[PDB]
This record gives structure tokens, C-alpha cells and sequence, in this order.
RNA sequence: GUCUAAUUAAAACAUAGCAUUGCGAUGGUCAGAAAGUGAUGUUGACGCAAUGUGAUUUCUGCCCAGUGCUCUGAAUGUCAAA
RNA sequence: UAUAGUUUCUUUACUUAUUCAAUGAAGCGGAGCUGGAAUUCAUUUUCCACGUUCUAGCAUUCAAGGUCCCAUUCGGGGCUGA
């Protein structure tokens, strides 16, 4: 019998069967935990008299955060927690160290009725 | 026995048949890789002499190194 | 500037034109003209070379 | 029909954008590859010694297929029937305490390069096979030499996988006959007669003779033609 | 004693050459089978400058025969080529100027550019503003071919080797003073930094061989052999002769 | 135009211009402990490298003994290892 | 002066060692068709070419065509074209 045939003098490696994993055992055998929950990306409100000025007029919650939390797990949190809808979130980074949360919600709901119902004010 | 007559063979050096060979061998390790791996020896005699076993675990690596 | 090239349309960017946002209309007058004459142009090589190696 | 036309291309120098064409002469393959041609053609340019060369004249396939048939009837057993027999040699050492001689006695092909060394300097053997495939041709350069001391034949075969077919084995590079039955002992002396001829009686000669100093095709052809042109009468 | 410059300008931090707004390496077409077989035509395009080069450059452009493709190349331009201008490239070429005849082609006291001395380097010698190979003769029967070199040498190549025909563009660049160390600063920023030249007989004797003593001046002589070491060779190295050049070079 | 930052801004350095030298790429100059390593070099003598003199005008004289550089090799010269 | 042997050295030759360079490793070498030159002293020796040059266009879809299969159907493959 006669050879193939090549039209590109370029020998490129072959395509190749790819198995997969399913192994044999497991790396780590307990799934951890949810490293990042809502009573852990909300450690406690702020109350400083800025913040209760925003609470009262501007409609906004104020809130001290995990460094390693971001605005839709903030979001997300707040919709569980608190039973609200929100708008908007803005985030920076106290100079303490500590992340804060300026967190808008609906004009449907009231920061005011939401953090008397909380408990503190 | 065999390895008897290659322990000998292989001492003949200078012999026309192992001066070829050795110039044929050589070419095709220089053309291979400076570190390259064999899966079987070249003198089984002597990997035997020295502490080759074949069986799984043992393993041959080829090996050049500059000169002078 | 062109990712403003992407959100205006095909009307903007375009000519009507054959090779049209890309060479002037005088080159492509041009190179019509260059096309049609060379390929005839072949025809009369094509049928010189011809009757010229029947003959021979 | 009257739609179809024909265009032809002109696929010469400065036109009509080349086609694919089969360049498998034009590779750039890869070193493992390199490695193994350049290897096979160095080991023919080179002025192999007779003792190697000696090798490359091998059995033809008609009395190849022969001996391989021969042998087939003397294969060797696999481990189901090994088992087997075992067990049958079990019960009968249990019950009628035959001495381990229940069994028959059995008839089979003998491998293992040194077994067959000692086996043809005690002179038990009968036929030897070898292989030229080898890789240390060390191995078995001699086997030659030493069978023709001995006056045993031998015969060099292609395939030391085919051996290791015949013998259960991947390979075997070596094979021998010591024991026959008389069923076929009679072909075994026309088969060694044959080979004897072929291998064993021509020692001396392929002994003398020196192989390769082989050319390429390049090569040859201008070889042929310089020669032809300095031998012009 | 220290290391000295010409010394320091192996290793070559500062001294690489600044090779930013060149145009790309001026080479010529690769020699496939087209060229060595027959001849193929490319488009000069446009004609540019290229830093520190005095010798414009011509982006030509080819067609692949193996691909629906568009290899560009740069080619060194000669004088007389313009834009739009069609370049045949190949053996059965025709001889006008542009072209890239091989020399076994080309006849006697001919005057080709840009040529090889061994086929498939794609661009040697003959590559500078205003210079010339000249054919000499030819040795078909082990096909070489004689050519004079600007040095005003001799050399034999192989016929099958290129080059382009007519000379280099950009002659008389040299015929023009400067006048100014602004005007060669400018050169040098482009090409490398060779400039300004310090003598060594103002330098002091760890900085330079010639350096040092209550006035300039060398001791020693500035004629030296090539078995000579780097920091001993600072002058006129293995020179055969010395001075004003008192007629014939004789060669 | 530049330099001795923190005692010397100059007649010093540089400069264009002049001249010489080596090199036709298996190369010249230079680098690296080495390397299938590098700078010049995206280079190719109207070019790269090394030196000296120092705009222009006008001239650059005699000396190859000595010291260097170099070109020659038939030689009762010398002359290492092998 | 001719010798069968060993010998040193000079020159030359070969490529696979080694070295150099290039490329996406594309067209190597030999032979063969065609045409031409070719003089043949039987019958052919050979040798040349073996698709492109007024023009800043264009050239791509396993190629259109020719031919043979399948299973018509939407089509699909092969050889040639090369």
C-alpha cells in the first residue's frame, strides 16, 4: 500500500484524547462553608451624625463592611436581611481600615422606619 | 551465557564492528538532547554488572557532558 | 473617532459606490478603465500569439 | 450546460495562486524522525563490517512461513492452561500419587537468549532462529559465529515481534528447537537442509565481504552520469 | 588602568544602535523557485526615508503564488525608480533597471546593487547611497562570476546569486560639508552614539594608551599589530604603510 | 557649544573641515567564565571601527639609520612538544 | 631500472561526521512527454526552451471543464485538469 498525502509541510502535534477527573478520591472531602454570607458582609450600621442626617433625609442606610465584600453581595444581603428593595450602593474605604456602605434604596421603603426597626437611630 | 561474550565484545573496542557502532551511536545521541531519557540500556551487561534489574523502577537516563 | 465609526450607521461611513468608503471615484474610474483595457489588451496577445504559432 | 464554462487557470510562475499539492517530501518533520532515517541511512553509507551485513540477508518468506507453521505446532502454553494442568497434576498427585510425571512430558519451542546460548554449547539444539531487528546488535553478533563452531544451523528471520507472536512474548529475538516430534522431524531436516545452504555454508564469504558504501539517488545518478561522461568512447 | 572606550562599546548599552523609525531591514526578496526559474513582477509603491540610512528604501509589493496574500518587501531604491513602477524579479528577467537579474544573466560591465555573495542572504554588498558592483567576467563552467567591489576589489561569486540592477540612490551625500556639530549631532542621534570623539592624547594614561604626559602627544608609535589585545589597540591597526598617499595605490 | 557639583569656565575639551589606518562578512573592532552567546548590525566601503590635526586663505619641506607597524620566504641559520 | 608487501608524505576526489546560511522546510534530482535547434549515415546523437513584460486594476472558497461511480435529492466521492 501507497502513503497519505500533506498539503502543509507544517507538522503540528495531533489532536489527542483529553480524559478528564473523576478520580478516585476527593481533595479536601467537606465543602466549605460560605465564606461570605450576609451576617458577615454586614458586621454593624454606622451612627454618626452625618450618617443620621443621611438616613433621615437622603434616604439612606450607612453601613461598615467585610474589605472583602462588593455591592452586589451588599445588595443581595440587604434584600435578605432587611426585606427591602435597593437602588444603588456606593463604597469606599475608611481610612481605619474598614469598608462603608452608602446604600440607597427605593422611595418605596423608609431608612427611617427600616432603622427604628432595627434598633438603633 | 551471553553476557559473558558482550562483557568481552564491549572491552574489544578498537575492533572495526564497536568503532562503528560507537561512531553510529554517537551521532544519534548528539543529535538527541544533552539530558534524554532510555527506557532500555545500551550495555545490559554492565547495568547488570552495576545493579540493574529489569523490572519497574529502574530507569536509564543518557547523558553528555562537555569535555575538557 | 473610530469606535464613533461604530455606533453611526452605514449611511455615514459609506458611498453608494462600488469600493466605496475606501478609494477615492477617480481611482476607481481609474482602475475600471486600466481593467477593461488590459484584459482586452490580452485578447490581442492572446490571438497574436495564435495566428502567429498556427501559421508556424 | 450551456452555463458551465471553462476558465482553465494557468498555474505557472506569476499567476494563478498555486494549489494544494501533496508536499510529504517538503516537511519539516520532527527530530524523532530525523533521528531514525538519518540513523538507517548513516549505518548504510558507512562501510559496515561483515559481521554486521552478515545480518540483511535474510530467509525468504516462503520457508519463513514454513518454520513459522512448524513452530506454531510447537508453541509454548499460556497461564489458562498452565493452570489447568497444574490442577489436573493436583488431583492426580492427591489420589493415584503419580510422581509429578502425571502429566506428559511436553514438546516446546525454546526462547531466552542465554537458555539458547547454553543450550548450543552443550549442542542440544536443533534449529536456531534470530532476529535482525535488534537494537544492541551486541546481543547477538556472535550467535552466528558460535553456531557455526558448534555446527549447529541457524538462520537469521525477520520479525523479533514475530517471535514474540509465536512465543506469547512481545519479543523474543532469538528462537530455538532442541526436541521434536517424529511427526515432523522429517520437514525439520528438509527445512534445515535448506537453510544450511543458505546461511551456514556461505560463512566464510559474507564473512569476507564488507557491506554498505551506499549512495543516495542524488548521488548515484550523478555518479552515473560523470562516469558515463569519463567513460564516453 | 581602566577599560576604554572602544572597549566598553562591545557590551554596548549606549552604544546599540537607535533603531526606531527604521523602516524595517532592506532585504531583498527570498529566492523560492519563481526567481530561479522564471521571473515574477511586484509594484514599487512608494519610495520613503529610512533613519540613519542615506539611501532611500522602495516598499515594493509582490503577490504569494502559494496564497491569496500580498508579501511586501524593502528593497534599497536605485536611481530612476519611481512609484507605480513594475519590478520583475527572476532569472528569464528582462535587463532594466529595477530588476533583480541574477549575475550568470546579466552580461560584462554591467552595474548591479544590492547584490549577494552567497545566494539566499537576501541583500549585501553594494547597499550604501551612490555605490556600484561592476561584472567583470565570467567562469560559467564552475559557475563564478568576477565583480569589482567600491573598495575597488575583486571578488568571485556565484552566478546564481542576485542583485539589482543600477546604483544606489542618494549619491553625492558626501560631496555637501556640514559646517556644524549641530548637523552631525543630529546624524549620530539617529544612527548611534559615536559622537563626539574625544582624543585620548588629552586624556589621562588609566583613561587611554596615547593619554597622559606634560603635553598631547602619543610616546609611543600609533602604528599597531593585529596580534595585538583589546586596550592596546587604540590607532592604526596592522597598517601596512602610514601618511599622505604619494601616488598609485598600486593595487 | 561643554567640563573640574563645593577655590581653576580658560588659551583646556568638543567642533565642522583635513588626513591616515583596518575591514569584501568563514570578515574588522569590541564584549562574555562558557554557550546552538552577543554589540557595531533593521549594518555592507558615499559604510563600520580606530587614531591624530583642529574654521577659511596659504603651505605642509629633508630623514626609514634607531624604535614600532608591515610585505617577502628558496634558505649549510635558530627552533618546543609530538 | 621492473617488482609483490609494508610504509610515510604531497595532490586530488566522495559524502554521512562536523561546520555555515535560509525558509511557514514548496517544486530537488533522474527520467519522460511536447515543440524548436539538431546532423542524422539508420534510427537517432544529442542541445535548447517546456504558458506571465506598453499600463500603479483584478487574481482566494479541496477549481471550472472532461470522465467514471453512487443512488437522485437536497446531491456526494474518485481520476484528470496539474
Amino acid at each position: 500500500k501507497a502513503l497519505k498525502v500533506r498539503t502543509s509541510a507544517t507538522f503540528r502535534l495531533p489532536k489527542t484524547l483529553k480524559l478528564a477527573r473523576a478520580p478516585k478520591y476527593a481533595s479536601k472531602a467537606v465543602p466549605h462553608y460560605n465564606r461570605l454570607d450576609s451576617y458577615k458582609v454586614i458586621e454593624q450600621p454606622i451612627t454618626s451624625e452625618t450618617a443620621m442626617k443621611k438616613v433621615e433625609d437622603g434616604n439612606i442606610l450607612v453601613f461598615q463592611v467585610s474589605m472583602k465584600a462588593n455591592k452586589y453581595q451588599i445588595k443581595k444581603a440587604v434584600k435578605e436581611l432587611y426585606e427591602v428593595d435597593v437602588l444603588k450602593v456606593n463604597t469606599l474605604v475608611r481610612p481605619n481600615g474598614t469598608k462603608k456602605a452608602y446604600v440607597r434604596l427605593t422611595a418605596d421603603y423608609d431608612a427611617l422606619d427600616i432603622a427604628n426597626r432595627i434598633g438603633y437611630i | 551465557g551471553a553476557y559473558k561474550y558482550l562483557e568481552e565484545l564491549q572491552r574489544k573496542k578498537q575492533s572495526d564492528v564497536l568503532r562503528f557502532l560507537q561512531r553510529v551511536r554517537v551521532w544519534e545521541y548528539r543529535q538527541k538532547n544533552v539530558i534524554h531519557r532510555a527506557a532500555r540500556p545500551t550495555r545490559p551487561d554492565k547495568a547488570r554488572r552495576l545493579g540493574y534489574k529489569a523490572k519497574q523502577g529502574f530507569v536509564i537516563y543518557r547523558v553528555r557532558v562537555r569535555r575538557g | 473617532r473610530p469606535r464613533q465609526y461604530a455606533t453611526v450607521s452605514k449611511t455615514h461611513k459609506t458611498v453608494s459606490r462600488a469600493y466605496g468608503g475606501s478609494r477615492c471615484a477617480n481611482c476607481v474610474k481609474e482602475r475600471i478603465i486600466r481593467a477593461f483595457l488590459i484584459e482586452e489588451q490580452k485578447i490581442v496577445k492572446k490571438v497574436v500569439k495564435e495566428q502567429t504559432e498556427a501559421a508556424k | 450546460n450551456p452555463l458551465t464554462h471553462s476558465t482553465p487557470k494557468n498555474f505557472g510562475i506569476g499567476q494563478a495562486v498555486q494549489p494544494k499539492r501533496n508536499l510529504s517530501r517538503y516537511v519539516k518533520w520532527p527530530e524523532y524522525v530525523r533521528v531514525q532515517r538519518q540513523k538507517k541511512i548513516l549505518s548504510i553509507r558507512l562501510k559496515v563490517p561483515p559481521t554486521i551485513a552478515q545480518f540483511q540477508y535474510t530467509l525468504d518468506r516462503n520457508t519463513a512461513a514454513e518454520t513459522f507453521k512448524l513452530f506454531n505446532k510447537y508453541r509454548p502454553e499460556t497461564a489458562a492452561e498452565k493452570k489447568e494442568r497444574l490442577t489436573k497434576e493436583a488431583a492426580a498427585v492427591a489420589e493415584g500419587k503419580s510422581k509429578q510425571d502425571a502429566s506428559p512430558k511436553p514438546y516446546a519451542v525454546k526462547y531466552g537468549l542465554n537458555h539458547v546460548v547454553a543450550l548450543i554449547e552443550n549442542k542440544k539444539a536443533k534449529l536456531v532462529l534470530i532476529a535482525n531487528d535488534v537494537d544492541p546488535i551486541e546481543l547477538v553478533v556472535f550467535l552466528p559465529a558460535l553456531c557455526k563452531k558448534m555446527g549447529v544451523p541457524y538462520a537469521i528471520v525477520k520479525g523479533k515481534a514475530r517471535l514474540g507472536t509465536l512465543v506469547n512474548q512481545k519479543t523474543s529475538a532469538v528462537a530455538a528447537l532442541t526436541e521434536v516430534r517424529a511427526e515432523d522431524e522429517a520437514a525439520l531436516a528438509k527445512l534445515v537442509s535448506t537453510i544450511d545452504a543458505n546461511f551456514a555454508d556461505k560463512y566464510d564469504e559474507v564473512k569476507k565481504h564488507w557491506g554498505g558504501g551506499i549512495l543516495g539517488n542524488k548521488a548515484q545518478a550523478k555518479m552515473d552520469k560523470r562516469a558515463k561522461n569519463s567513460d564516453s568512447a | 588602568g581602566r577599560v576604554i572606550r572602544n572597549q566598553r562599546k562591545g557590551a554596548g548599552s549606549i552604544f546599540t544602535s537607535h533603531t526606531r523609525l527604521r523602516q524595517g531591514a532592506a532585504k531583498l526578496r527570498t529566492l523560492d523557485y519563481a526567481e530561479r526559474h522564471g521571473y515574477i513582477r511586484g509594484i514599487v509603491k512608494q519610495i520613503v526615508h529610512d533613519s540613519g540610512r542615506g539611501a532611500p528604501l522602495a516598499k515594493v509589493v509582490f503577490r504569494d503564488p502559494y496564497k491569496y496574500r500580498l508579501r511586501e518587501e524593502i528593497f534599497i531604491a536605485n536611481e530612476g525608480v519611481h512609484t507605480g513602477q513594475f519590478i520583475y524579479a527572476g532569472k528569464k528577467a528582462s535587463l532594466n533597471v529595477g530588476n533583480v537579474l541574477p549575475l550568470g544573466s546579466v552580461p560584462e560591465g554591467t552595474i548591479v546593487s544590492n547584490v549577494e555573495e552567497k545566494p539566499g542572504d537576501r541583500g549585501a554588498l553594494a547597499r550604501a547611497s551612490g555605490n556600484y558592483v561592476i561584472i567583470i567576467g565570467h567562469n560559467p563552467d564552475e559557475n563564478k562570476t568576477r565583480v569589482r567591489l567600491p573598495s575597488g576589489a575583486k571578488k568571485v561569486i556565484s552566478s546564481d546569486a542576485r542583485g539589482v540592477i543600477g546604483v544606489i540612490a542618494g549619491g553625492g551625500r558626501v560631496d555637501k560639508p556640514l559646517l556644524k556639530a549641530g548637523r552631525a549631532f543630529h546624524k549620530y542621534r539617529l544612527k548611534r552614539n559615536s559622537w563626539p570623539k574625544t582624543r585620548g592624547v588629552a586624556m589621562n594614561p588609566v583613561d587611554h594608551p596615547h593619554g597622559g604626559g606634560n603635553h598631547q602627544h602619543i610616546g609611543k608609535a600609533s602604528t599597531i599589530s593585529r596580534g595585538a589585545v583589546s586596550g592596546q589597540k587604540a590607532g592604526l591597526i596592522a597598517a601596512r604603510r602610514t601618511g599622505l598617499l604619494r601616488g598609485s595605490q598600486k593595487t
